C-alpha cells in the first residue's frame, strides 16, 4: 500500500478534488484568522496606549488589523484611547465574523467540490482524459491578481475609497491612520516612505494585468515546455514554493529592520534602534533644546513625553528574549505604570557621572561609572577586599529630573547602587509584578516572533524546492533506474554524456 | 508534578524498547 | 462518460481546451530573457538602496524620512 | 543629479554584462571550432 | 514551571501515537 | 634521439624527499624567525 | 458518479510503528524537559 | 564478456607484474597450492567467477596500461644537442636566481 | 545538432576528464575565485586595521593561526564591493578595510549552488535519481545559516565567522559564552545525527566487511570482486543474525538500511540549522527559570546548570575587551568576576 | 621595476617552452 | 596501433591553474621563513 | 576506460616532460622569493612590516569608526 | 477552579476517541 | 504450537462509531462543567 507520506497524492490527476482540498485548507487559514482574532479581543487591555501598547500584551494579528485602518471596536473603546463613534460593521468583532462565517462557506464548498468530481469542465476535448491547461489557467490567475493589486494600491491606500494605512512621524509618538499619496520619483523605493507602497501596486497592478493579458493570448514555446515539464503540475508547485520562501525572506528582513509596512507603534522598536542610540539622541537634542530656551533643568526633563521615554528601554529591546520563555514581555518584566525620571549620578566635587549602558548581546553587565570624557570614575566591584572605584569611596549620588521622582535625591551608597544598576537598561521606570506574576526575565516582541516564524519557514520551504523540483524533473525514474545501463556509464564509450549517437572514442 | 512526567517518559521510551526487541516482525528467508 | 454537465462548466469548457498546444521552435525565449535581465538590474538597484551600498540625494534610508 | 556611487553602480553593472559576453563568445567560437559530427 | 506543559506533552505523546496506531492496526489487520 | 624514461619510482623518491624538505623548512621557520615568541 | 480511479490504501508496518512511537517518545522527553522551564 | 588480451596490458616487461595486474596467478589455481600460513586452496583462483564474467576487478578497470601510452615520449626527439642546450639553460639560470636572491636579501 | 544551443550543450555536456556542463559556468569561475581569495587572504592581506590581530603568513602566523578576517562594526552589513561608497576602487584599502571576506562568502555561495546543479546535471545524463544532490542541502543549509543569517541578524559581519582555523575556534567558544549554545534542543539533535552518522558508517563498513564470501583463494580478499557481476559478495542473512543476537535489531533490508544513512546527517545538521537561524535573533535557549528563581531564594541549590551559568559569565566577562574592540569596554581588574585564589 | 625584474625572468621560460612544444602543438592545431 | 593525444585539452588549463599559483605561494611562503622581527 | 587524454603516467616519465619542467617550476619558486623579498607583497596587499605596527602618533591598536568614511579612516591611521 | 480539569478533560475525549478510531478505520479498510 | 483455534476480529461500524463519539462528548460536556468547579 501507500506509505505514510505518500497520501496526499491521490488528488494529483484529480482537479475536481485539488480544488476540494485546496478549498479545506483556506476554510482552516480563515476559521484560524476568526479564532485568533476573538481571543486576542477576549484578553486585549485598552485601558492605556501609551505604557500598555498591543506589543507588550503580545498580539500578533491584532497589529496586522489595525495596520490597514481597522481602529474600532463594538465595545465601545478605540486603539488611541478615544471613544468609538458608530463602529460599524467593519470592526474587530465585525471581521473576526466576517472571517468564521467566510470558513464556514468554504468548508460548504470543499464538502461540495470533493462529491462532484466528475465535472466534463476538467476533460480533454481531443482524449476525454483528465487535464489542465497550466499556461492559460496562470495567464487568467495573473490577470486576477494584477487587477487585485492594482485595485488595493489605487482605492485603499490612496483614500479614494477605502480607509488607508498606517503612517507614524519618526519617533512612533503621533501615529493615525490616514490616507497616502503616491510617490513616483526615486524617492519611492526608499523603505520608509509610505507613499512607495501605493506607487508600487499601482505600478506592479498595471504590469501584472498586461503580462496576464500576454499569457493568456501566447502558447508557451515547445523548448521551454518540453525543458519545464509544463504538463506536470508538480513543476508549478516547486515554482511556487520558490517564490514563497524568496517572499517570507523578504518579509522576514523588512520586519527586522523596520519599514514603512511594519510601524513600531504597532509592532515594537527595533534592536538597531536600542544600540544606536535614536530614542537617546532624540531625548538629549529636546532636552538641549529646551535648556537654551532659558528653563531649568528640571523643567526641561518634565516635558519629555514617557512614550518616548518608555521607547528608551532594553526591556522593549526585541533582541532580549529566549526561545522559550513564552508569553508577553507584561509577563517577563510587568506591566509599566510610570516613569521615575531621569537619573542623573554626580560625583561628590559635583562633577557628573554617567553608566556605561548594557549592550544587546550581554546578558549580564558589569556596573561602571563613567565621567563626560570616558574615563571611569565609579564601579561595585567584584572583589571588595581592595577596592579603587568603589562608589563607597567616590560618593555617588543620584538626583531625579521629572517624572515621579522630581526633585528627590539619594545618598545611602546601597540606593545609589541599586538605581546605577537600573541606568544601564536605560530609562528607569515603575513596574507591576504583583498583576500578572511576572518572574523576571525579558521577553521579545512580535517583530521577534515573526522573524523567527518566517526565517525557518523560508529555510523548510527551500528544502521542499529542492525536492519536489528534483521529483519533477526526474520522474520517469522515481521507482528505479532501467535494468541495462552500464553501455551508457562506460567512460569513454561516447563523445557526448548519455548520448548513443555519439559513439567513438 | 514534573518528575512523574519524566519518570513516565522514561518509562514509556524503556518499554517501547523492549517491545521491540522482544516482539518485533521476523525476517523471512523468500 | 462523457462527464458532468453544468451551465458554468458549459461557460468555462474553452478556457480549458488547448492541453498540449505549443509554439514551434524557441519562441519568445529572448524576449523572456531579456526581461529577465531588466528584472534582474532593478532588484539589483534597490537591494543596493536599502543596503546602502548607493547613495542617492533625494532618498533618506532612515526612520527620519517618516517626516 | 547623479552621485558617483550611482555610477559606480551602473558601470559594474556594465561590467559583468562584458564578462558574460566574453564568457559566452569563448564559449561559443570553441564549440564552433571542435564540433561532433555524428 | 509552567502548568500548561503537562497538556502539551499529553497532547503531543498521545496524538500522533494514535494516529499510528491506527495505521498499523489497520495495516494488520489486512 | 635520447631513447629512454625515467623511472616512476625515482619520480615518486624525488618528489617525497622534496616535499618532506618543504615541510622541514616550514617547521624550521617556525622555530625561528617572525611568529616564534622571541 | 463512477467510482474514483484514483483509490488507494495506505500502510504502515510494525517497524514503522516503532520508530514512530521511539521518535515521539524521545522528542517528547527533550522538549517536555524544554518546556515545562 | 571481457578480453583480457583486449585490457592493453601486453606491453609490461616483468612478467609477474604483468600477471598481477590482470589479477591472474597460474600458482593459485593448482589445487595442491599452499599460502605461506599453509592454508590448502580450492582451485578457485584469484577470483572464482574469472571464466563467467572474462576477469577480476583488477583486469576490469586497470591503472597502468603500457599499450595505450604514446609512441612518441620514450625518445626525445631534440637529441644530444637539445640536453646540451638545456644544461647550459640551467646552469646560467641558477646561476642568475642564486645572484637574485642573494642581491635582494640582506646580505 | 545544427543550433547555437545545440552545439553549445554539446560541447558543454562532452565526455571528459573533467566534466565542465551548463553548470560550469556558474561553478569554476566562482569556486576558483573563492579559493583564491581564502589563498590569498591568508598569506598576504592582514587584520591589523579591522581586528586589531595579525592573521596572514607574512605576519608571522601558521596554519592554525592565519584567518581571513571580517570587517570592522562600523560597516555594518555593507556587500563591500572594490567599486563601493567605502573602499572605491582602491585594492589595497579594499583589502585592507576587509572586503575579502565578503568576496569569499559570496562567491562561495554561488560556487555552491553551482555544485548543486552540476549534481542535478550529471545525475540526468547519466539517467538516475537525484538523493546525492538531495543530500547536498544539508551542507548548503549549514553554510547559508551561519555564515549568512546570523551575521544578518546581529550587528554584521563583524560578527560573522572568519575563515580559519583559530578563527572558528573563536567563534565557537563566543557562542559557548554568550548564548549557551551547548543547551540548544536543536545542537542537541544536530550532534546526534553527526555522531549516529559516524556510527552507521563505521558499523556498516565492518559488517560488510566481516561478512564476505568465499571467491578466492588469496587472503587479501579486495581481489575476489567484479563491479560487473550478480551475486552479492557479503552474506546479508549472516549480518542479520549476527547483529539479531548481539543488538537485538537488525537490519533486513539494503535499500532501507542505505536511505537510514543518508538520512540521518542531513536530518541533523536541517535541525542545526534551523537552531542557529532561530539564534540569529538572539533567542537563545539560555535559563530555566524554575531553577535560577530556586537557587536565588535558596543559597544551597546547586546543578551542573548553575557552574556552566558561572562558567559562562566568566567567559563573557574576559573575552568582551579584546573581542568588540568597538564597544570600547574599559574593565577595572575588581569588577572582573573571578573566584578565591585562581 | 621590480615587477619588470619578475616579468624579464619569466620571458625565458616561455621562450624555452616555445621553444620546445612548438611542432607537436602546431602538429595538434593542424 | 599508434596513439596520439593533444597536447592542450581542458585538464590542462585545470591543472596548470591549480599548478601554477600552488607553487609561487610556495616560493613565497618559503621566503618568509628568514625574516627576522 | 579512456576519455581522450595522454596518460598522467605516459606524460610524468618522459624527458621532454622533465626538459620543460625543470624550468618552469625554479622559475616560479624564485618568482615567488623575489616577491616577498622585494617588498611588493607589503605593498600591494597593504601588510604592516613589523617596524611599522605602531606609529609616533598613536600607541594603541586602530580601531576604524566611520562608514563612508572608511577609506580617509584607513588612509589617516596606516601613514608611516 | 481546578485547573487540573483540562488535563483530565483532555485524555476523557481524546483516549476513547482514539481507541474507536482504531476500530472503525480497521472495519473500513477489511 | 500450532496456531490458534480461538483467533477472531473486531469490528465496528459508522453507526456505532457516531454513537461512541457521541456518548464520549455528551458526558465529557456535563461532568467537565462538573469537574472544574
Ligand atoms: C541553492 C541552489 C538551488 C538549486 C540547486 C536549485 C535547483 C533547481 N531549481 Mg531553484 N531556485 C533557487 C535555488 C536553487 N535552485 C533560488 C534561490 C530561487 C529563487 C526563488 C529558485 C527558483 C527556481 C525557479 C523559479 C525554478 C527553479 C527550478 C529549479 C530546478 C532546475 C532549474 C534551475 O537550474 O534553475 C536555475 C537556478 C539557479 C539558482 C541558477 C542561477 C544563478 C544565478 C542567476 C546567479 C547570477 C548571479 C548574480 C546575478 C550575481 C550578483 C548578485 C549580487 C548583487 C548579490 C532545480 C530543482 C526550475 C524548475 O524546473 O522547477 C521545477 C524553476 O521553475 N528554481
Ligand atoms: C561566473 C560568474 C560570476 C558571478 C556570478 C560572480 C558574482 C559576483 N561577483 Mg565575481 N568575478 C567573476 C565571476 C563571477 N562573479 C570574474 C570572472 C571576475 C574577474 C576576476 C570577478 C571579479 C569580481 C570582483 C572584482 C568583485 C566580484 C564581486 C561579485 C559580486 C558582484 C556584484 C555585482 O553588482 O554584479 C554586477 C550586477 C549584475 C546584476 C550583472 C548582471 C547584469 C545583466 C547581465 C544585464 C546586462 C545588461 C547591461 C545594461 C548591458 C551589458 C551588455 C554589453 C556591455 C555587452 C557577485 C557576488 C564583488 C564582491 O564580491 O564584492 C564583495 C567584487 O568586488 N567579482
Ligand atoms: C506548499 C505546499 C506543499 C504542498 C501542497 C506539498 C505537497 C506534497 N508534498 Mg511536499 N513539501 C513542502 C511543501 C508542500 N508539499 C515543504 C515545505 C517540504 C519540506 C519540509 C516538503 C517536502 C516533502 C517531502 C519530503 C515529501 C513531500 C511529498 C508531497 C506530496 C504528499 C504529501 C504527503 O502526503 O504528506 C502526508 C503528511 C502526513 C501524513 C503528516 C505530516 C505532518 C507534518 C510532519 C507536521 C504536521 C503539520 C502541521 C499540522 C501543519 C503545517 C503548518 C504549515 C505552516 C506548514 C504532495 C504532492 C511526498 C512525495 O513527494 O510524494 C511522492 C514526500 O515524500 N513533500
Ligand atoms: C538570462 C535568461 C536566459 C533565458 C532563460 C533560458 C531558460 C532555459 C532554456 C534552455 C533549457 C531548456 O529548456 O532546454 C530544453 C531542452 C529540451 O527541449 O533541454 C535539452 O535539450 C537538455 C539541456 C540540458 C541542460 C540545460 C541547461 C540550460 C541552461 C541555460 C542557462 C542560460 C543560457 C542563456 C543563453
Ligand atoms: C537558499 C539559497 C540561498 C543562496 C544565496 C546566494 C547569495 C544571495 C545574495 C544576496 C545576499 C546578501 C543580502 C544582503 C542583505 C543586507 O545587507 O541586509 C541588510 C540591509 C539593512 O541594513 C541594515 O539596516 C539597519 C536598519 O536599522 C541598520 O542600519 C544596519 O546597520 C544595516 O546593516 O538590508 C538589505 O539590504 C535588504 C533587506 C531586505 C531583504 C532581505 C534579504 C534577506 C535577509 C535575510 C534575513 C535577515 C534577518
Ligand atoms: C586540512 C586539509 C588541508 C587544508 C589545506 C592545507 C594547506 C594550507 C596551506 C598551509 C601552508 O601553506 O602553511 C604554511 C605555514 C607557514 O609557516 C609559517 O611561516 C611564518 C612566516 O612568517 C612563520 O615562520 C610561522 O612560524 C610558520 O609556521 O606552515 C605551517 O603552517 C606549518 C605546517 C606545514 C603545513 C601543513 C598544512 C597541512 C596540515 C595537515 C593537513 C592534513 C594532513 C593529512
Ligand atoms: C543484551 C543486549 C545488550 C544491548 C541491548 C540494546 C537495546 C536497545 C535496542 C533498541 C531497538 C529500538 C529500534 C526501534 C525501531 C525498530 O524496530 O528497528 C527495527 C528495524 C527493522 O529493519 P527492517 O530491514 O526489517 O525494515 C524494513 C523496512 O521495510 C522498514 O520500513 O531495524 C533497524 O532499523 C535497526 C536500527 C536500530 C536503531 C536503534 C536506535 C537507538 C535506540 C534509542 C535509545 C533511547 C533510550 C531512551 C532511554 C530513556
Ligand atoms: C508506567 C505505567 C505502566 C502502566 C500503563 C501502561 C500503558 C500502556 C498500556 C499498553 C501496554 C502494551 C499493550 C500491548 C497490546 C498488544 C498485545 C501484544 O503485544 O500481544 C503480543 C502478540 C501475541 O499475539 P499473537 O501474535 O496472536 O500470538 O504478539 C504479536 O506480535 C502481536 C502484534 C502486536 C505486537 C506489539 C505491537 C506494539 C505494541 C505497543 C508497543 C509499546 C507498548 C507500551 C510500552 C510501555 C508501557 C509502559
Ligand atoms: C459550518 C458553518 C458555519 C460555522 C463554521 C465555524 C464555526 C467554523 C470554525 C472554524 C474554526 C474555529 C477553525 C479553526 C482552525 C484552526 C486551525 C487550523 C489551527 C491550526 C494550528 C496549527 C497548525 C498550529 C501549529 C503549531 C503548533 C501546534 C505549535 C507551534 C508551532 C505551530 C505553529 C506549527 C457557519 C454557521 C458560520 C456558516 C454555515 C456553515
Ligand atoms: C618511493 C616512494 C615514496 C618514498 C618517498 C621518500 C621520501 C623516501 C625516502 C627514503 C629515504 C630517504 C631513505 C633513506 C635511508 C637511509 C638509510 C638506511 C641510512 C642508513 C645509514 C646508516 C646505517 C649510517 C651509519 C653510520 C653510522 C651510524 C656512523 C658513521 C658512519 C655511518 C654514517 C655509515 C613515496 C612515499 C613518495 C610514495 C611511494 C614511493
Ligand atoms: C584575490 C583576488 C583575485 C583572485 C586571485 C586568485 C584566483 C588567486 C589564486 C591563488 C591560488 C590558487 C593559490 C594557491 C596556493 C596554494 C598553496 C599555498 C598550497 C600549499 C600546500 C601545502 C602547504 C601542502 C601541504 C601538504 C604536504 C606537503 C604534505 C601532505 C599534506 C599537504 C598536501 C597539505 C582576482 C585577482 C581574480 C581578483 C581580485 C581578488
Ligand atoms: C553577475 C554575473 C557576473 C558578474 C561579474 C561582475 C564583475 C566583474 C568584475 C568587475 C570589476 C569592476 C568593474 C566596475 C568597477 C567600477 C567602474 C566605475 O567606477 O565606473
Ligand atoms: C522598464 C522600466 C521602465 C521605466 C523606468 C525607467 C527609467 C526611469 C528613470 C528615469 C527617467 C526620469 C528621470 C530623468 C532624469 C531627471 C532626474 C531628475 O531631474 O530628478
Ligand atoms: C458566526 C460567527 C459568530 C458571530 C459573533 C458575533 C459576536 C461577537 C462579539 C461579541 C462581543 C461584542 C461586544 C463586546 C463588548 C465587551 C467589551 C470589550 O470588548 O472589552
Amino acid at each position: 500500500g501507500l506509505p505514510w507520506y505518500r497520501v496526499h497524492t491521490v488528488v494529483l490527476n484529480d482537479p475536481g478534488r485539488l480544488i476540494a482540498v485546496h478549498l479545506m485548507h483556506t476554510s482552516l487559514v480563515s476559521g484560524w484568522a476568526g479564532s485568533m482574532a476573538f481571543y486576542e479581543l477576549a484578553v486585549f487591555d485598552p485601558s492605556d496606549p501609551v505604557l500598555n501598547p498591543m506589543w507588550r500584551q503580545g498580539m500578533f494579528v491584532l497589529p496586522f488589523m489595525t495596520r490597514l485602518g481597522i481602529t474600532q471596536s463594538w465595545g465601545g473603546w478605540t486603539i488611541s484611547g478615544e471613544t468609538a463613534s458608530n463602529p460599524g460593521i467593519w470592526s474587530y468583532e465585525g471581521v473576526a465574523a466576517a472571517h468564521i462565517i467566510l470558513s464556514g462557506l468554504l468548508f460548504a464548498a470543499s464538502i461540495w467540490h470533493w462529491v462532484y468530481w466528475d465535472l466534463e469542465l476538467f476533460r480533454d476535448p481531443r482524449t476525454s482524459n483528465p487535464a489542465l491547461d497550466l499556461p492559460k489557467i496562470f495567464g487568467i490567475h495573473l490577470f486576477l491578481s494584477g487587477l487585485l493589486c492594482f485595485g488595493f494600491g489605487a482605492f485603499h491606500v490612496t483614500g479614494l475609497f477605502g480607509p488607508g494605512i498606517w503612517v507614524s512621524d519618526p519617533y512612533g509618538i503621533t501615529g493615525t491612520v490616514q490616507a497616502v499619496a503616491p510617490s513616483w520619483d526615486a524617492t519611492g523605493f526608499d523603505p520608509y516612505n509610505p507613499g512607495g507602497i501605493s506607487a508600487h501596486h499601482i505600478a506592479a497592478g498595471i504590469l501584472g494585468v498586461l503580462a496576464g493579458l500576454f499569457h493568456l493570448c501566447v502558447r508557451p514555446p515547445q523548448r521551454l515546455y518540453n525543458g519545464l515539464r509544463m504538463g506536470n503540475i508538480e513543476t508549478v508547485l516547486s515554482s511556487s514554493i520558490a517564490a514563497v520562501f524568496w517572499a517570507a525572506f523578504v518579509v522576514s528582513g523588512t520586519m527586522w529592520y523596520g519599514s514603512a509596512a511594519t510601524p513600531i507603534e504597532l509592532f515594537g522598536p527595533t534592536r538597531y534602534q536600542w544600540d544606536l542610540g535614536f530614542f537617546q539622541q532624540e531625548i538629549e537634542r529636546r532636552v538641549q533644546t529646551s535648556l537654551a530656551e532659558g528653563k531649568s533643568a528640571s523643567q526641561a526633563w518634565a516635558e519629555i513625553p514617557e512614550k518616548l521615554a518608555f521607547y528608551d528601554y532594553i526591556g522593549n529591546n526585541p533582541a532580549k528574549g529566549g526561545l522559550f520563555r513564552a508569553g508577553a514581555m507584561n509577563s517577563g518584566d510587568g506591566i509599566a505604570v510610570g516613569w521615575l525620571g531621569h537619573a542623573v549620578f554626580k560625583d561628590k566635587q559635583g562633577n557628573e557621572l554617567f553608566v556605561r549602558r548594557m549592550p544587546t548581546f550581554f546578558e549580564t553587565f558589569p556596573v561602571v561609572l563613567l565621567d563626560k570624557d570616558g574615563v571611569v570614575r565609579a564601579d561595585v566591584p567584584f572583589r571588595r577586599s581592595e577596592s579603587k572605584y568603589s562608589i563607597e569611596q567616590v560618593g555617588v549620588s543620584v538626583t531625579f529630573y521629572g517624572g515621579e521622582l522630581d526633585g528627590v535625591t539619594f545618598s545611602d551608597p546601597a540606593t545609589v547602587k541599586k538605581y546605577a544598576r537600573r541606568a544601564q537598561l536605560g530609562e528607569i521606570f515603575e513596574f507591576d509584578r504583583a498583576t500578572l506574576q511576572s518572574d523576571g526575565v525579558f521577553r521579545t516582541s512580535p517583530r521577534g516572533w515573526f522573524t523567527f516564524a518566517h526565517l525557518c519557514f523560508a529555510l523548510l520551504f527551500f528544502f521542499g524546492h529542492i525536492w519536489h523540483g528534483a521529483r519533477t524533473i526526474f520522474r520517469d525514474v522515481f521507482a528505479g533506474i532501467d535494468a541495462d545501463l552500464d553501455e551508457q556509464v562506460e567512460f569513454g564509450a561516447f563523445l557526448k554524456l548519455g548520448d548513443t549517437s555519439t559513439r567513438r572514442q | 508534578m514534573e518528575a512523574l512526567v519524566y519518570t513516565f517518559l522514561l518509562v514509556g521510551t524503556l518499554g517501547i524498547i523492549f517491545f521491540a526487541i522482544f516482539f518485533r516482525e521476523p525476517p523471512r528467508i523468500v | 462518460d462523457t462527464g458532468i454537465s453544468t451551465p458554468l462548466g458549459t461557460l468555462l469548457k474553452p478556457l480549458n481546451s488547448e492541453y498540449g498546444k505549443v509554439a514551434p521552435g524557441w519562441g519568445t525565449t529572448v524576449l523572456m530573457g531579456i526581461f529577465m535581465a531588466l528584472f534582474a538590474v532593478f532588484l539589483v538597484i534597490i537591494l543596493e538602496i536599502y543596503n546602502s551600498s548607493v547613495l542617492l540625494d533625494d532618498v533618506t534610508m532612515s526612520w527620519e524620512s517618516l517626516a | 543629479a547623479a552621485t558617483p556611487s550611482l555610477n559606480n553602480l551602473i558601470g559594474s553593472v556594465v561590467a559583468g554584462g562584458l564578462v558574460l559576453a566574453a564568457i559566452a563568445g569563448a564559449i561559443t567560437a570553441v564549440s564552433n571550432f571542435d564540433s561532433i559530427r555524428r | 514551571v509552567n502548568i500548561l506543559g503537562v497538556i502539551a506533552t499529553a497532547l503531543f505523546i498521545i496524538i500522533p501515537t494514535s494516529f499510528l496506531l491506527i495505521l498499523y492496526v489497520k495495516t494488520a489487520s489486512q | 634521439g635520447t631513447t629512454g624514461r625515467i623511472p616512476l619510482w625515482l619520480v615518486g623518491t624525488v618528489a617525497g624527499v622534496a616535499v618532506i624538505a618543504l615541510v622541514g623548512i616550514f617547521f624550521y621557520g617556525s622555530y625561528v624567525g617572525l611568529g616564534s615568541s622571541l | 458518479a463512477k467510482p474514483n480511479p484514483n483509490k488507494q490504501s495506505v500502510e504502515l508496518n510494525r517497524t514503522s510503528l516503532y520508530w514512530g512511537l521511539l521518535l515521539i517518545f524521545v522528542l517528547a522527553v527533550l522538549f517536555s524537559s524544554y518546556i515545562f522551564n | 564478456k571481457i578480453d583480457i588480451s583486449k585490457q592493453g596490458l601486453n606491453s609490461i616487461q616483468n612478467e609477474t607484474v604483468k600477471l598481477n595486474l590482470m589479477g591472474k596467478s597460474k600458482t593459485m589455481e593448482s589445487k595442491d597450492w599452499v599460502d605461506p600460513q599453509g592454508r590448502k586452496g580450492k582451485g578457485y583462483g584469484v577470483y572464482r567467477f574469472a571464466n563467467k564474467y572474462g576477469a577480476n576487478v583488477d583486469g576490469y578497470s586497470p591503472i597502468y596500461t603500457p599499450d595505450t601510452w604514446s609512441e612518441s615520449g620514450d625518445s626525445y626527439k631534440l637529441g644530444t644537442k637539445g640536453l646540451i642546450a638545456w644544461a647550459g639553460l640551467i646552469v646560467v639560470l641558477l646561476g642568475v636566481g642564486i645572484n637574485l636572491v642573494i642581491s635582494t636579501s640582506a646580505l | 545538432k545544427r543550433g547555437w544551443f545545440d552545439v553549445v550543450d554539446d560541447w558543454l555536456r562532452r565526455d571528459r576528464f573533467v566534466f565542465v556542463g551548463w553548470s560550469g559556468l556558474l561553478l569554476f569561475p566562482t569556486a576558483y575565485l573563492a579559493l583564491g581569495g581564502w589563498f590569498t587572504g591568508t598569506t598576504f592581506v592582514t587584520s591589523w586595521y579591522t581586528h586589531g590581530l595579525a592573521s596572514s603568513y607574512l605576519e608571522g602566523c601558521n596554519f592554525l593561526t592565519a584567518a581571513v578576517s571580517t570587517p570592522a562594526n562600523s560597516m555594518g552589513h555593507s556587500l563591500l564591493f572594490l567599486w563601493g561608497p567605502e573602499a572605491q576602487g582602491d585594492f589595497t584599502r579594499w583589502c585592507q578595510l576587509g572586503g575579502l571576506w565578503t568576496f569569499v562568502a559570496l562567491h562561495g555561495s554561488f560556487s555552491l549552488i553551482g555544485f548543486m546543479l552540476r549534481q542535478f546535471e550529471i545525475a540526468r545524463s547519466v539517467k538516475i535519481r537525484p538523493y546525492n544532490a538531495i543530500a547536498f542541502s544539508a551542507p548548503i543549509s549549514v553554510f547559508v545559516s551561519v555564515f549568512l543569517i546570523y551575521p544578518l541578524g546581529q550587528s554584521g559581519w563583524f560578527f560573522a565567522p572568519s575563515f580559519g582555523v583559530a578563527a572558528i575556534f573563536r567563534f565557537i567558544l563566543f557562542f559557548q559564552g554568550f548564548h549557551n549554545w551547548t543547551l540548544n534542543p536543536f545542537h542537541m539533535m544536530g550532534v546526534a545525527g553527526v555522531l549516529g552518522a559516524a556510527l552507521l558508517c563505521a558499523i556498516h563498513g565492518a559488517t560488510v566487511e566481516n561478512t564476505l564470501f568465499e571467491d578466492g583463494d588469496g587472503a587479501n580478499t579486495f581481489r575476489a570482486f567484479n563491479p560487473t557481476q550478480a551475486e552479492e559478495t557479503y552474506s546479508m542473512v549472516t549480518a542479520n543474525r549476527f547483529w539479531s543476537q548481539i543488538f537485538g535489531v537488525a537490519f533486513s533490508n539494503k535499500r532501507w538500511l542505505h536511505f537510514f544513512m543518508l538520512f540521518v546527517p542531513v536530518t541533523g545538521l536541517w535541525m542545526s540549522a534551523i537552531g542557529v537561524v532561530g539564534l540569529a535573533l538572539n533567542l537563545r535557549a539560555y535559563d530555566f527559570v524554575s531553577q535560577e528563581i530556586r537557587a536565588a531564594e535558596d543559597p544551597e541549590f546547586e546543578t551542573f546548570y548553575t557552574k556552566n551559568i558561572l562558567l559562562n559569565e566568566g567567559i563573557r566577562a574576559w573575552m568582551a575587551a579584546q573581542d568588540q574592540p568597538h564597544e570600547k569596554l574599559v574593565f577595572p581588574e575588581e569588577v572582573l568576576p573571578r573566584g578565591n585564589a585562581l | 621595476n621590480r615587477f619588470g625584474t619578475i616579468a624579464l625572468l619569466a620571458v625565458p621560460v616561455i621562450g624555452w617552452v616555445l621553444f620546445n612544444i612548438l611542432g607537436p602543438l602546431q602538429n595538434q592545431l593542424n | 596501433k599508434s596513439y596520439t593525444y593533444p597536447i592542450f585539452t581542458v585538464r590542462w588549463l585545470a591543472v596548470h591553474a591549480l599548478a601554477v599559483p600552488t607553487v609561487f605561494f610556495l616560493g613565497a611562503i618559503t621566503a618568509m621563513q628568514f625574516i627576522q622581527r | 576506460g579512456a576519455t581522450g587524454e595522454r596518460p598522467f603516467s605516459d606524460i610524468l616519465t618522459s624527458i621532454r616532460y622533465w626538459v620543460i619542467h625543470s624550468i618552469t617550476i625554479p622559475s616560479l619558486f624564485i618568482a615567488g622569493w623575489l616577491f616577498v623579498s622585494t617588498g611588493l607583497a607589503y605593498d600591494v596587499f597593504g601588510s604592516p612590516r613589523p617596524n611599522e605596527y605602531f606609529t609616533e602618533d598613536r600607541q594603541e591598536t586602530p580601531l576604524i569608526t566611520d562608514r563612508f568614511n572608511a577609506l580617509e579612516q584607513v588612509k589617516k591611521l596606516s601613514e608611516v
